[PDB]
RNA sequence: GUGGGAGAGGGUGGUGGAAUUCCCGGAGUAGCGGUGAAAUGCGCAGAUACCGGGAGGAACGCCGAUGGCGAAGGCAGCCACCUGGUCCACCCGUGACGCUGAGGCGCGAAAGCGUGGGGAGCAAACCGGAUUAGAUACCCGGGUAGUCCACGCCCUAAACG
RNA sequence: CCGAGGGUAGGGCCCGUGACUGGGGCGAAGUCGUAACAAGGUAGCUGUACCGGAAGGUGCGGCUGGA
RNA sequence: CGCGGGGUGGAGCAGCCUGGUAGCUCGUCGGGCUCAUAACCCGAAGGUCGUCGGUUCAAAUCCGGCCCCCGCAACCA
RNA sequence: UGGUUCGUGGAGCCAUGGGGGAAUCUGGGCGGACCACCGCCUAAGGCUAAGUACUCCGGGUGACCGAUAGCGCACCAGUAC
RNA sequence: GAGCUAGCCCUGGCCAGGGUGAAGCUGGGGUGAGACCCAGUGGAGGCCCGAACCGGUGGGGGAUGCAAACCCCUCGGAUGA
RNA sequence: GAAUGCCGGCAUGAGUAACGAUAAAGAGGGUGAGAAUCCCUCUCGCCGUAAGCCCAAGGGUUCCUACGCAAUGGUCGUCAGCGUAGGGUUAGGCGGGACCUAAGGUGAAGCCGAAAGGCGUAGCCGAAGGGCAGCCGGUUAAUAUUCCGGCCCUUCCCGCAGGUGCGAUGGGGGGACGCUCUAGGCUAGGGGGACCGGAGCCAUGGACGAGCCCGGCCAGAAGCGCAGGGUGGGAGGUAGGCAAAUCCGCCUCCCAACAAGCUCUGCGUGGUGGGGAAGCCCGUACGGGUGACAACCCCCCGAAGCCAGGGAGCCAAGAAAAGCCUCUAAGCACAACCUGCGGGAACCCGUACCGCAAACCGACACAGGUGGGCGGGUGCAAGAGCACUCAGGCGCGCGGGAGAACCCUCGCCAAGGAACUCUGCAAGUUGGCCCCGUAACUUCGGGAGAAGGGGUGCUCCCUGGGGUGAUGAGCCCCGGGGAGCCGCAGUGAACAGGCUCUGGCGACUGUUUACCAAAAACACAGCUCUCUGCGAACUCGUAAGAGGAGGUAUAGGGAGCGACGCUUGCCCGGUGCCGGAAGGUCAAGGGGAGGGGUGCAAGCCCCGAACCGAAGCCCCGGUGAACGGCGGCCGUAACUAUAACGGUCCUAAGGUAGCGAAAUUCCUUGUCGGGUAAGUUCCGACCUGCACGAAAAGCGUAACGACCGGAGCGCUGUCUCGGCGAGGGACCCGGUGAAAUUGAACUGGCCGUGAAGAUGCGGCCUACCCGUGGCAGGACGAAAAGACCCCGUGGAGCUUUACUGCAGCC
RNA sequence: CGAUGUCGGCUCGUCGCAUCCUGGGGCUGAAGAAGGUCCCAAGGGUUGGGCUGUUCGCCCAUUAAAGCGGCACGCGAGCUG
């Protein structure tokens, strides 16, 4: 839906906030299962190695369930859907009959009170997790494992999915959010449905501060700098570059393919 | 204005203390040099309890 | 009201095959495209033609009509749901309850605008190749918006009987 | 007190005028090209959009005021 | 003032560096087609190569001096 | 590749990072590519005095200084600052 | 050497008093249902005036200074990047 | 004898400048060898959201007392933060530690690295964060929440007594949390009082008066009362909480839906303890006594503090661990653990004083900087603002006279009002609040405090709402209406926008050259390109590893452009990147045709053509929100002019829209038009664009701006054109007393001359010796071994298709 | 070049004369008035504004006139910037 504001201030005239109506009466989270201390820090042991990180709201990590094959066969009741500061998506709090409480990343269409479960069994319904094999060709799916028993790694961003395209002996072909065509092992779990919160892309930050709230420090142009700092630094009053556009570290930034050629992963990929 | 000396007993101790110098080869040599020199004070005297 | 009947009338979901284009595999050569005639273009880096597989999008041949439905604009493969109008029989009920309708409100092809999606074929603009005195055209080879979808605007027409 | 009127301040309407600019009307025999009327030599007309010295062309859908 | 590029039939251009032959398009002229004009078709005409000098057997062409033309430069103060 | 006087040189010898990979005296290395001959040694395990270097420390001597010299310090100096 | 300075990380603190009055909620109106429109309530904001505070705009003074960056009048922000 | 030489010493300027905020002083009396400066009293002035008081950090003897004055104090000094000596810092409850964890640090296991070393789960260290039991008075010259008095607590250990399965570093519960707005009841603090207490006091015209002045509390266990925080009770089934659980969790039925009940805090009350002014007398440097058997009561305001884990709203979604509750395991159940009561045990370190400052950081008793808490009263709409002022603390450690110029700071002015000048720079007008009233334009919010106005004090009369009180008085907030009064003037003092029009640039709030630039620069939401499939790309590191990310294409990196609106045309020839199982070339390697050196030979050892050989390049295609680029010369219309039209040459293609003498226009003050008496600027146009132009974006744009340009109104010492006045200096006296500079000096003008600008040489002219206050023409005056310029085969930062390497990648 | 601060403005002047004005004078194609042109002559005077950093210049309104130049393009230990 997206919340919109009137221009009672500049920067409030474009600003735009998510709709939280799917956030069920459960705004503060769940101890026990999560949260952990989350360790803010824009850099490695010592030095900054990703520029322009820092500031922005304190967070608690929700330790979510990315391998659903523990509770094969054990169903769970979806108890709530809550805000997760550390991902684009929303998260489902679910209660297993087992007693155990996990969070699943919350797919589009998930309703509270719903039944959900994981395993070879598993009715093909939104919320359920299955090894890729038993899932019908053509169904859209998410939180897909890359290699079996290694955890969900594909399609967890808000409003993303992959579609099952066909099969090939032990592998089923996937079409990933990027549009790539991937052979992913049959035995990999993946949960049916799309991610949801799909209006995430429609949000307009609206002002500088908002950027900072999310811990995004001001990014400065190479043009703004000096020859010591950047290939684009200097010279006089503005300058068009004077070389093929580059990163600060000298590599070209328009076109230069960067995936290494001889990756053994290659023989499992069929697209862009 | 604000000058450059902003005394702190803990800082002076953690920074220039006998135990800091002892911790690394760089520092151990400092004690060696100061000893051979005949320095009355190997490290700065940080006070208080 | 009871009882039926025809329908491309509307919205939503789902699905089928033919064909085009791209990919892969097989077999296979020396030309294929194209026009009034040609050229640009494509092709021994293996084209065109043929077979096999895959992907994707748009439009539904035959039925099909000089036919049907709608208030118009308009609506055409199939299935299901939801829903509007309408016509007949019976003459049961109400009982003048009617007609039109400034303004208002809604609907309104195509092209067009916004946000996001999709993009096979076609195709403004655009670039080529011919034609001409010149061609910013007609013909030829390419090709982006757009054409398709969702939501929101736009209100025009030979919206013509 | 009110009060003609003067003063100040800011609006609304109307008329006049302005370098320059926009298109228009009218003016016997200046230029370019051929768009239309005959299948006008690309049927025409049309709403829209884009492009073009110009008439105009082309895309989309429409109409018979054409076969 | 400095620099380097240019003047060729009526128009615009080639021809020079490897000296001896000046060619292309348009235009002009005569004829044909048409009722007529353009288009089109058949024929023809047309150039002291900016001027001055000599180098050579021979200069559009090589080298100097002027002359217009074009472009660049003129910076630190 | 380093070492040697040796800087790729006709470039040996002595070490080695990488690859291939023997033999036990009629076996192996060397004498400046290489080959023949004649000779010299006996690799891939270790230890080993003395002669040699140095002067914090003590002693001796000085065509060495004599308090701006001589050690930074003749003096409570690596101090005060 | 980051006891100045730059950035980030962990944990605390501070921001007088005024204005302006977004959404929403409530009632009323409108419709077939809506949109929408009226109040009333509400208390949003890199909103406004303005201290503390954080700055350093213009002018003057100061120039062997009170001061190796200061003072005076003036001025920007002051719930946020 | 020279080195802007080194070390030292002493001159010069010079009794000069200065003596550190313009908050300010005067006098009487002491002490003393000696008083502007020390003690005291009286008067005066300054601070008072401090210039008062309390914590922290830092400092480290500076605290208190006695005796001292050579030095330290910008003067003096009997004084002191100075010198000598002596004393002074008392804790189970305050802070820190025998408690816990954060970032980070260290680090067993483990990984890595020539060595040094680098990583690194558990653990350990790490604190203004969590946990945690003392409040109010009195004493010292100097400490006290530490000693003492009263009242009240916590842990241990050992006992008795009564309960229960007890029982772990292990499970679970809790602890446990954002920002803004906030209710109810409280305390802190404050205002009033005809009421209670109190020394006293009638002044100078009046007043013996519900007269003035001073003061009317603090702490406090159990138990109560008022607020308020936390929280459901059963019973079953159980596969999860990494063994086990009765615990938690999940399901299912019953009872509650309430704070009813249990707790747990805060506040009042409390046995009791304590405090208790003005004024007067005293002798202190200061405190003591009396006032007093002090009284110790009623109203009202009221927090940002308390109840606290209160409530509502919002998105950016808001530490950890221990203590504490509970659950069970090993074990043990003559243990143990809980509850009650006794007795005993309770260590270590800090404690002085300074602390917005003369004791801290600035070489100084330095106009600077320094974190947290309290910070009274009255008035001004409010307030931590502003004026006065409590408590309390100060007069800033040189003075005294004078009444010149000149400077700083301030006040006022005839007439004119920007004529000043680069510019209204500066200075002035304006100013708070209530009420009228407000345009273009606009993104519908704004522009808006637009503009422009009026009201503002005091007195009496009538009168409307609330709050606290019972529905009332008072007390406290807000209002309305009616007469009148005084002054030049009623936010009568202090604090408190000058306004408009129109362009440029940037959308906007923000950021920046700390110490000459705050901007039109950076940033910014947003837009497009491009890389990246996850052991991602990329970045740091030799590595291990880490960031990215405990993320996964709506995500992450790189680049540009920079809200928004309308839009971003053509060129892929070169360079870049992307795509091409063809070809050409291409190294090590493979291969050996063939030949060479020695050997009597078997042999050993050399070169070596075909030919198979990667990426890279060449070659073939693509691609401009990739690097970039986007023409010339002639002719032509029935007045001239001009050129829709044409010819030709070249290119990869020949700048479209829109803008244009511009932050771009050289010729240039282009040419018209507007503002003006007059306009190199400014605004609107034309286009002949030296040398605009479409994401180094193009043309626009409401709003915003300590940005930059132009105009007008208002107002003024900016100016005509100055004048006067104030105070701080300047000047004279007493006290302390520098500095750069300096070859030596017995240092005149003119015309000459001289290395070409002479106090010094020549001629001439002038001129008695020495100072004081002033002015700056000169001493090519001081200051910096010229910044510009050149030179040196001097140095650095930067660039690239300079050379040569290296990391990196293929 | 071990430093001669560099445009313009302001402030204060001063000097030369090849004089802009005023005084004196000759010729004039000087009727008079007013001009023209040369000679003598510096004693004194030589305005205020608009644009521009400007010097200069162009205007505006006046005037007896709106003089040229020198003094380190006079003058920054005098100011401005
Ligand atoms: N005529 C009415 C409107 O104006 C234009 O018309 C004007 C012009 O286009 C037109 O020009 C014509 C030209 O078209 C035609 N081919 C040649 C003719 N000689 C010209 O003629 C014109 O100019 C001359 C002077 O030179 C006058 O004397 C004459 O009257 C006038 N018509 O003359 C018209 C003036 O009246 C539009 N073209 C026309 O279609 C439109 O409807
Ligand atoms: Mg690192
Ligand atoms: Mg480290
Ligand atoms: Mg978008
Ligand atoms: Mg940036
Ligand atoms: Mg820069
Ligand atoms: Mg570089
Ligand atoms: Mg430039
Ligand atoms: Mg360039
Ligand atoms: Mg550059
Ligand atoms: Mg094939
Ligand atoms: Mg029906
Ligand atoms: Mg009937
Ligand atoms: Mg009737
Ligand atoms: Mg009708
Ligand atoms: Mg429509
Ligand atoms: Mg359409
Ligand atoms: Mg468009
Ligand atoms: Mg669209
Ligand atoms: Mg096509
Ligand atoms: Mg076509
Ligand atoms: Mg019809
Ligand atoms: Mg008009
Ligand atoms: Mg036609
Ligand atoms: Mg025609
Ligand atoms: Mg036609
Ligand atoms: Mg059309
Ligand atoms: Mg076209
Ligand atoms: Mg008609
Ligand atoms: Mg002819
Ligand atoms: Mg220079
Ligand atoms: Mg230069
Ligand atoms: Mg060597
Ligand atoms: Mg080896
Ligand atoms: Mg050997
Ligand atoms: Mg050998
Ligand atoms: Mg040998
Ligand atoms: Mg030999
Ligand atoms: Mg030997
Ligand atoms: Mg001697
Ligand atoms: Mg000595
Ligand atoms: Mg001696
Ligand atoms: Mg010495
Ligand atoms: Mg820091
Ligand atoms: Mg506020
Ligand atoms: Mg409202
Ligand atoms: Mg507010
Ligand atoms: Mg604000
Ligand atoms: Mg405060
Ligand atoms: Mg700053
Ligand atoms: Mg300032
Ligand atoms: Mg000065
Ligand atoms: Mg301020
Ligand atoms: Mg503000
Ligand atoms: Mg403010
Ligand atoms: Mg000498
Ligand atoms: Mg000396
Ligand atoms: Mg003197
Ligand atoms: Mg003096
Ligand atoms: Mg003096
Ligand atoms: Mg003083
Ligand atoms: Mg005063
Ligand atoms: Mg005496
Ligand atoms: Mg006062
Ligand atoms: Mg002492
Ligand atoms: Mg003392
Ligand atoms: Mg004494
Ligand atoms: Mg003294
Ligand atoms: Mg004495
Ligand atoms: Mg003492
Ligand atoms: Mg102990
Ligand atoms: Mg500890
Ligand atoms: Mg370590
Ligand atoms: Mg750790
Ligand atoms: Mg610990
Ligand atoms: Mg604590
Ligand atoms: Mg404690
Ligand atoms: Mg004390
Ligand atoms: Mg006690
Ligand atoms: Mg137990
Ligand atoms: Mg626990
Ligand atoms: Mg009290
Ligand atoms: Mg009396
Ligand atoms: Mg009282
Ligand atoms: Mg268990
Ligand atoms: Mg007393
Ligand atoms: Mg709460
Ligand atoms: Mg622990
Ligand atoms: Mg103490
Ligand atoms: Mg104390
Ligand atoms: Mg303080
Ligand atoms: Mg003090
Ligand atoms: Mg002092
Ligand atoms: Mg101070
Ligand atoms: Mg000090
Ligand atoms: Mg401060
Ligand atoms: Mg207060
Ligand atoms: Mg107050
Ligand atoms: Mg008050
Ligand atoms: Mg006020
Ligand atoms: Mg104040
Ligand atoms: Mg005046
Ligand atoms: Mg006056
Ligand atoms: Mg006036
Ligand atoms: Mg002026
Ligand atoms: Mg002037
Ligand atoms: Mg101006
Ligand atoms: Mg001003
Ligand atoms: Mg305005
Ligand atoms: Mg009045
Ligand atoms: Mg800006
Ligand atoms: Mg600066
Ligand atoms: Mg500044
Ligand atoms: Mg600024
Ligand atoms: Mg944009
Ligand atoms: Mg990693
Ligand atoms: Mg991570
Ligand atoms: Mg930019
Ligand atoms: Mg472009
Ligand atoms: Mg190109
Ligand atoms: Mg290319
Ligand atoms: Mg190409
Ligand atoms: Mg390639
Ligand atoms: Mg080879
Ligand atoms: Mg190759
Ligand atoms: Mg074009
Ligand atoms: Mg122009
Ligand atoms: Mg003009
Ligand atoms: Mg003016
Ligand atoms: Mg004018
Ligand atoms: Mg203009
Ligand atoms: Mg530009
Ligand atoms: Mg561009
Ligand atoms: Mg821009
Ligand atoms: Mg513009
Ligand atoms: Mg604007
Ligand atoms: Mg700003
Ligand atoms: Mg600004
Ligand atoms: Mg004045
Ligand atoms: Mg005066
Ligand atoms: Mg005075
Ligand atoms: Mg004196
Ligand atoms: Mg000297
Ligand atoms: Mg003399
Ligand atoms: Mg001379
Ligand atoms: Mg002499
Ligand atoms: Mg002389
Ligand atoms: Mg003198
Ligand atoms: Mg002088
Ligand atoms: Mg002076
Ligand atoms: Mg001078
Ligand atoms: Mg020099
Ligand atoms: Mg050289
Ligand atoms: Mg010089
Ligand atoms: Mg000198
Ligand atoms: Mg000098
Ligand atoms: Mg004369
Ligand atoms: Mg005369
Ligand atoms: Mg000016
Ligand atoms: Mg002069
Ligand atoms: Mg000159
Ligand atoms: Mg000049
Ligand atoms: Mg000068
Ligand atoms: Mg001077
Ligand atoms: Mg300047």
């Amino acid at each position: 839906a997206v919340k919109k504001f009137k221009p009672y201030t500049p920067s409030r005239r474009f600003m735009t906030v998510a709709d939280f109506s799917e956030i069920t009466k459960t705004e503060p989270e769940k101890s026990l299962v999560k949260p952990l201390k989350k360790t803010g820090g824009r850099n490695n042991q010592g030095r900054i190695t990703v520029r322009f990180r820092g500031g922005g709201h304190k967070r608690l990590y929700r330790i979510i369930d990315f391998k659903r094959w523990d509770k094969v066969g054990i169903p769970a009741k979806v108890a709530a859907i809550e805000y997760d500061p550390n991902r684009s998506a929303r998260i489902a709090l679910l209660h297993y009959v087992d007693g155990e409480k996990r969070y699943i990343i919350a797919p589009d269409g998930l309703q509270v009170g719903q039944q959900v479960v994981a395993g070879p069994d598993a009715p093909i319904q939104v919320g359920n997790a299955l090894p890729l094999r038993f899932i019908p060709v053509g169904t859209v799916v998410h939180a897909v494992e890359l290699e079996p028993k290694k955890g969900a790694k594909l399609a967890r961003a808000a409003g993303t999915s992959a579609q099952i395209q066909g099969r090939e002996g032990d592998y089923v072909i996937l079409r990933l959010p990027s549009g790539e065509l991937r052979k992913v092992h049959g035995e990999c779990y993946a949960t049916v449905g799309a991610v949801g919160n799909a209006d995430h892309k429609n949000i307009v930050l609206g002002k500088a501060g908002r950027s900072r709230w999310l811990g995004r420090r001001p990014h400065v142009r190479g043009a703004a700098m000096n020859p010591v700092d950047h290939p684009h630094g200097g010279g006089e009053g503005r300058a068009p570059r004077g070389r093929p556009p580059a990163s600060p570290w000298g590599w070209q930034t328009k076109g230069l393919k960067t995936r290494k050629r001889r990756k053994p992963s290659s023989r499992f990929i069929i697209a862009r | 204005m604000k000058r450059t000396w902003q005394p702190n007993r803990r800082k002076r101790a953690k920074t220039h203390g006998f135990r800091a110098r002892m911790r690394t080869p760089g520092g151990r040599k400092v004690l060696k040099r100061r000893r051979q020199k005949g320095r009355w004070r190997l490290t700065p005297a940080v006070r208080k309890r």
